[PDB]
């Protein structure tokens, strides 16, 4: 995405569903949120 | 387990709520008390019946999980895609051949007589009659405009153990459901009696599915071509406002 | 003698030379069962007695050399394929033995045989294909490109706002009778009143805005 | 390491038509391969290699499991 | 190595030998599902 | 070694006359190896 | 006439295909059909409960005695087998699952493969030499199997390959029949191609209510000689019948000894003149239990309860029968039901003998 | 899977060599560079007795006996000597001291157990005594499951001295408690082993190898596993292997219509019967080939 992009897709808006498949930028944004689940799950043991 | 090829610690799935356990590869310790003093206290204090009611949230811990929650819904459902949800005498007796409780009496039934799921559930709840009346998880006003709910499935009522109407699901038989069926049995008949009814009602739910079936497929997830155009037309409105 | 035998019997070079000797029958196909058979295998493979290996100084000079000397110049691509496999195996052994002995004119022949074995590997990979299929698009003549992905499209502003500039609030459900005899023909209810006024004799036709009172499917009749 | 003697699912004697199914398949691929390197066959994006009629001619029934295991089983001789 | 180094951390004297314990007559294995067992029973 | 094992790992010897436990052996102490 | 309209069809190689023809002719020099071929048999049953048909199917699948090829301990000669990849486990797993049609338990084979070449040599099943027993006038297994493969300069010597008998339930190598069809001909079906009905089974009656008594069952046998197919399949069918009868007769020896204290039969006298019978039999499957429940239910329409609970982790079948009669009358009814089962399978025997010429 | 193509030449610790491997019916571009590891097990997505609840699976016993996910598991024993103090040999009861209770020294041959014999718990696999009359520093096989001595050798270490190397092999089948997984990350533990006559079967005779709970999907949204079953079901009948690499153009609506063109249903579900009772389900069950892989977590070691 270009610098100072205005479209909502550039900021994590995934327009597609799982049954229809995601594109490369949508999968990267999904991995950004998916990695947080793995990180917070690890912290949910030690920090607790 | 007399089978020499079994090396695992097997337990009921409804007992996982005590340990926050699942069967993805978890390992659990087990030691058998041998001292008389420790063996006495295991039976009287540390028995799992003493923690059917959570000491944390003051509510029940155990219930139906993932097959007797949907199994109880199908069993207590009023209408089946193949007509009314009834069964003959032979298949009504087959639901009680695994519960390990004393069988009911089916002598007042011809082989061609039909029994609905409410009657079958009632014969098991007569042992511990309770009073319950709530709205099941099946009913949801989110789904209401786009669904034709059955008026006999959105009101679960039990008086003196007789399931008058409604379906049994997470609200009534689910694990951790405060005020549920097994919470009322424990308060009136003891936590050990509630555990036996969890197992007993689990078998009817599982025995019903033995020939009713339950599956998930890829077409269960596929929008129709006309509905797909409606989904992106909704998303285009969001991108238009954005 | 024991330490020498233990060292050499664990050398993969010894096992490979022993396999080559077994192929043409210089040593028995079965591994030795008695020390005499082991000594005979050592003498045939290494080429020197363990007693006399400690007396002199070389080691690689007299290791087995296959009996049949096929013509590897037909490995120049030129009952042919199994013979080619046999030539590949024999030349691999001969070149490995030359590498051990630091034979002159070695790197060029190594490169030539590596090219030959790469061609043989191409053939072997041809033999190792399960197959492949592509779901062709009937309209085209190649891999299907049709997808159910989202495609952006600038909808008219009439879909979000009415002719007075207010936003739409689609919150009235309009139900029409499946059969004609049922009356009334249509019922307009709110989400709270669906369970109390709608039965299976009705079907959801369209939504309605609670502000401008227009059907969602008739939103295009507004002047943009 | 080879095509199983019997189907893993039901136990139909797949193995007795295994070897033939291997070799014959190769020529069929050679018929449909086309100006392409062997190791690039699963990336051609233009191939239509169908083995339905070959397995049918072998006499194997139209069972999903049997044809799956016959087609998809790797051979250790072809990689080592 | 020192005497007082044995105390502090998790693998120390207090948290590994006193607050915790290695015991005999104990078993461990992977758990499994069995719908024929009661909730108060273990296979 | 008449009985290779009774499927139960034991670290102790027993008397052949009555069965009483004589003593137990797990590992050699091996601490006198550092002498003077 | 319970069992009528049977049809038998072998599974043969189509030599009209050039690829298969060339491959077979250059591999095994094969130009005609193999000595042993699979056979699909479709059977129509009328006036019989689905419990009996399904029990017959189960017995033919993995409860009928069957023969395999096994290696005696010490047969795999480590002294001579120099191959590093053809381990004993792999090779014996290959050998156990070769479908055989044996005549006696005396045949002993041997596999002696020597690789004097420079290329990997494939060990087929035609390299199994019979070394003990009477000489075979007809092969007992197909010669086109792939037992293994030897690296150059390697060997594989295996002796004492004998014929072992067992039931398919204990080990899958004794499995006999593979399922190919099962349907009820007295129940109508929806067209499931339509999207309205594709989520349903298809039958117009729910299994909770339907009681079909006209079935079609089709089973495939993996190895049957070409010139004696009708002789083999018939035998198989007949065999199954005897097995079931035999097992049923075992229960018939329990009820006959209800006076003496017997561990496998327990009788209680409940309230309201009700009697209870518990029959616990070890190493029984759902076949016998389902047959017993179905025939007791048919014999006593107004029975209070009947169930055949077969427990996986207990390896036993517990049949509970509660009825409002006395102990003697209940035992009489149970014996009558057992006799009904016996006569039904005797009629099946007779129909099998009558149909397949 | 095939953990190494030169496994017989190696003496490795805790290594499993699965005999049978299959290329997935829906393969990817990653299989152009590495060997696939797993089998195309026929999987039924159904509720069957409640033994597959809470991420468990039901495994056909016949599939286990035929070699499904079966292989050999290896362990090694590396024992060293003290130069001129210790030695390899069978001890004698009347001279050597503090022999291990309940041991079995009779299986030793010249200090090592011969290759091909079965060593069980309590057996002395390596004989070793230190000369003081003698003290017994023997090595005993302390494992519950019996092993087979696969390879014995006496190499020379970096210090030019003999040490004992023994390779023990274990015949491992798939048993209850072994962990399996799909390619979508839905792992599971084998819970029940049913015979070939107790598994459910379709009208056409198809029966599952694994029975997984349908409740494993909705919370984890592993849609690629369900699409793989739909695509792979048509590939088997069509006799083809297709590519399912990520980010390739797919249309599940078109893939579902491809099933009907092959004689199946649009949804891929089929009429099935209960193997224990012979009673058909009142629902078409989604059954098809899904590529499953055995994770190397053995209950016989944990
Ligand atoms: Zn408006
Ligand atoms: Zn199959």
């Amino acid at each position: 995405y270009p610098r100072f992009a205005l479209e909502a897709q550039a900021y994590g808006f995934i327009c597609n569903s799982y049954i229809a498949g995601l594109t490369s930028p949508e999968f990267i944004f999904g991995e950004m949120n998916g990695r947080f689940d793995l990180i917070n799950k690890a912290l949910s043991t030690s920090s607790t | 387990l007399e089978n020499p090829k079994i090396s695992t610690f097997q337990m009921n799935v409804s007992a996982c709520a005590w340990y926050n356990a699942d069967f993805d590869g978890d390992q659990m310790n087990l030691w058998v008390p041998w001292s008389v003093m420790s063996r006495v206290e295991a039976e009287l204090l540390c028995s799992v019946r003493n923690w059917f009611i959570s000491t944390k949230s003051s509510g029940p811990v155990n219930g139906q999980v993932q097959d007797s929650t949907v199994g109880s819904f199908l069993l207590t459902r009023t209408n089946t895609p193949m007509g009314k949800n009834v069964m003959n005498k032979l298949h009504a007796m087959g639901l009680f051949q695994t519960t390990q409780t004393d069988p009911p009496c089916f002598a007042n039934y011809s082989p061609t007589d039909l029994l609905d799921g409410k009657s079958v559930v009632s014969m098991l709840l007569r042992q511990t009659p309770i009073n319950y009346q709530r709205a099941p998880t099946w009913y949801s006003e989110v789904y209401a405009p786009y669904m034709h709910y059955n008026k006999q499935d959105i009101s679960t009522q039990i008086r003196n153990g007789e399931l008058i109407e409604g379906v049994l699901d997470k609200k009534a038989v689910g694990a951790g459901s405060s005020g549920g069926i097994y919470h009322l049995i424990s308060r009136r008949y003891g936590p050990q009696q509630a555990l036996k009814m969890i197992f007993a009602t689990q078998q009817l739910a599982l025995n019903y599915v033995r020939n009713a079936g339950f599956t998930v497929s890829t077409a269960d997830m596929l929008l129709t071509p006309e509905a797909h155009q409606e989904v992106q037309e909704i998303i285009n409105e969001l991108l238009l406002e954005s | 003698t024991k330490v020498l035998l233990t060292e050499i019997l664990l050398d993969p070079m010894y096992d490979y030379a022993a396999t080559v000797a077994r192929i043409d029958g210089s040593i028995p196909m079965h591994k030795p069962r008695t020390p005499k058979e082991a000594e005979y295998e050592f003498k045939t493979v290494i080429g020197r007695t363990p007693a006399e290996l400690l007396s002199q100084k070389e080691f690689y000079d007299k290791i087995y050399t296959s009996k049949y000397r096929p013509d590897f110049t037909q490995l120049t691509r030129l009952r042919d394929e199994e013979k080619t496999s046999t030539l590949i195996y024999l030349r691999a052994y001969e070149l490995f033995l030359k590498y051990l002995q630091n034979a002159p004119n070695f790197n060029s022949e190594l490169a030539e045989f590596k090219t030959y074995e790469n061609a043989y590997g191409e053939q072997k990979a041809l033999l190792a294909q399960q197959g492949f299929y592509n779901i062709f698009d009937p309209n085209t003549g190649r891999a299907d490109q049709r997808t159910r992905l989202f495609e952006y499209k600038r909808l008219p502003i009439s879909t979000l706002y009415d002719e007075r500039g207010l936003p739409h609030k689609w919150t009235i459900y309009v139900y029409k009778a499946v059969d004609s005899s049922q009356k009334p023909a249509e019922i307009e209810v709110t989400r709270k009143d669906v369970i109390k006024k709608i039965d299976n004799h009705y079907a959801l036709a369209d939504l309605r805005c609670s502000v401008c009172h227009v059907l969602q499917h008739e939103v295009g009749q507004l002047n943009i | 390491m080879l095509i199983p003697v019997v189907c893993f699912t039901c136990g139909f004697p797949i193995g007795t038509y295994a070897a033939i199914f291997d070799k014959a398949r190769t020529e069929y691929i050679k018929t449909k391969m086309g100006g392409t390197l062997p190791q690039n066959i699963p990336l051609d994006a233009s191939l239509q290699i169908e083995l339905k009629d070959l397995i049918t001619a072998l006499g194997i029934p139209m069972r999903v499991c049997c044809r799956t295991h016959l087609i998809t089983t790797l051979d250790y001789r072809k990689y080592y | 190595p020192s005497i007082m180094r044995r105390l502090p951390r998790k693998e120390g004297r207090i948290r590994k030998s006193l607050l915790g314990s290695q015991v005999w007559s104990i078993s461990r294995s992977t758990i499994c599902g069995n719908s024929d067992l009661h909730l108060d029973e273990v296979g | 070694k008449e009985k290779e094992n009774n499927q139960g790992l034991i670290y102790s010897y027993f008397c052949k006359i009555c069965g009483e436990e004589l003593a137990h052996f797990i590992q050699e102490d091996r601490t006198a190896d550092v002498g003077i | 006439k319970i069992f009528q309209n049977v049809e038998i069809k072998p599974f043969l190689i189509d030599f009209s295909n050039l690829f298969i023809k060339n491959a077979a002719k250059k591999l095994f020099q094969l130009e005609e059909q193999l000595p042993l071929v699979p056979v699909n048999v479709v059977m129509d049953f009328k006036g019989i409960s689905r419990a009996a048909v399904h029990g017959l199917s189960r017995v033919l699948q993995d409860e009928i005695p069957n023969y395999m090829l096994d290696i005696k301990p010490g047969g795999y000669k480590i002294e001579d087998s120099t191959d590093l990849f053809m381990t004993e486990q792999f090779i014996r797993n290959r050998i156990n699952f070769i479908p055989i049609y044996a005549k006696n338990e005396t045949l002993v084979f041997a596999l002696r493969s020597l690789n004097n070449s420079c290329e990997v040599k494939t060990i087929y099943s035609r390299d199994l030499i019979q070394v003990a027993g009477p000489k075979l006038k007809y092969p007992i297994f197909n010669p086109t199997f792939e037992i293994g493969f030897l690296q150059p300069g390697k060997s594989l010597i295996i002796e004492d390959i004998y014929i072992k008998k067992g039931i398919g339930r204990k080990h899958a190598a004794f499995n006999l029949a593979v399922k190919t069809h099962f349907s009820h001909l007295d129940i109508e079906q929806y067209p499931t191609d339509k999207k309205e009905y594709m989520a349903l089974s298809g039958y117009k009656q729910s299994s909770m209510t339907s009681d079909p008594r006209h079935h079609r069952l089709g089973l495939c046998f993996p190895a049957v000689p070409l010139p004696h197919i009708n002789q083999a399949v018939r035998t198989y069918l007949k065999n199954a019948c005897r097995i079931i009868i035999g097992r049923i007769q075992s229960i018939q020896k329990i009820y006959e000894n209800f006076e003496e204290p017997q561990p496998e039969l327990v009788l209680f006298s409940m309230d309201e003149e009700k009697t209870k019978a518990i029959i616990t039999i070890k190493d029984e499957t759902h076949t016998i239990g389902n047959l017993l429940k179905t025939y007791i239910y048919e014999m006593i329409p107004d029975i209070s309860f009947v169930g055949y609970q077969c427990v996986p982790h207990k390896q036993e079948m517990v049949l509970t029968i509660i009825h409002k009669a006395s102990q003697e009358d209940l035992i009489t009814l149970l014996e009558k039901s057992i006799q009904n089962i016996i006569q039904t399978f005797q009629i099946l025997e007779k129909n099998v003998d009558e149909l397949i010429a | 899977g095939w953990y190494c193509f030169s496994w017989p030449y190696r003496v490795d610790m805790n290594r499993f060599f699965q005999f049978y491997n299959e290329m997935p019916l829906v393969k990817t571009i990653a299989h152009n560079y590495v060997i696939p590891n797993g089998l195309n097990t026929i999987v039924a997505y159904m509720i069957y007795g409640g033994y597959n609840q809470e991420d468990s699976v039901i495994v056909s016993q016949s599939f286990i006996d035929r070699g499904g996910f079966a292989g050999t598991f290896y362990r090694e024993e590396k024992v060293e000597l003290e130069s001129d103090i210790e030695s390899f040999g069978k001890p004698d009861p009347l001279i050597t001291k503090n022999l291990k209770p309940g041991a079995n020294y009779e299986k030793l041959v010249d200090g090592f157990v011969p290759v091909g014999t079965v060593v069980k718990k309590g057996d002395i696999i390596i004989g070793k005594v230190a000369k003081i009359k003698y003290i017994d520093r023997s090595v005993m096989y302390g494992f519950d499951e019996p092993a087979v001595v696969d390879a014995v050798m006496r190499p020379h270490g970096p210090n030019d001295e003999i040490f004992g190397l023994m390779r023990l092999r274990y015949e491992r089948n798939l048993n209850i408690g072994d962990k399996m997984s799909s390619r979508s990350g839905n792992k599971g533990i084998a819970a029940l082993a049913l015979p070939t006559s107790d598994m459910p079967f379709t009208e056409d005779g198809l029966q599952p190898d694994l029975i997984v709970n349908p409740h494993s999907h909705p919370s984890r949204m592993t849609n690629g596993q369900m699409i793989e079953t739909t695509v792979g079901l048509a590939n088997a009948l069509q006799g083809v292997v297709t590519d399912g690499t990520a980010f390739l153009p797919i249309n599940v609506q078109l893939l579902s219509e491809r099933l009907a063109q092959e004689g199946l249903r649009f949804n891929g579900c089929q009429k099935m019967f209960n193997g224990q009772t012979g009673e058909y389900f009142d629902a078409a069950i989604f059954i098809g080939p899904t590529y499953h892989q055995r994770l190397q977590k053995f209950v016989l070691d944990d």
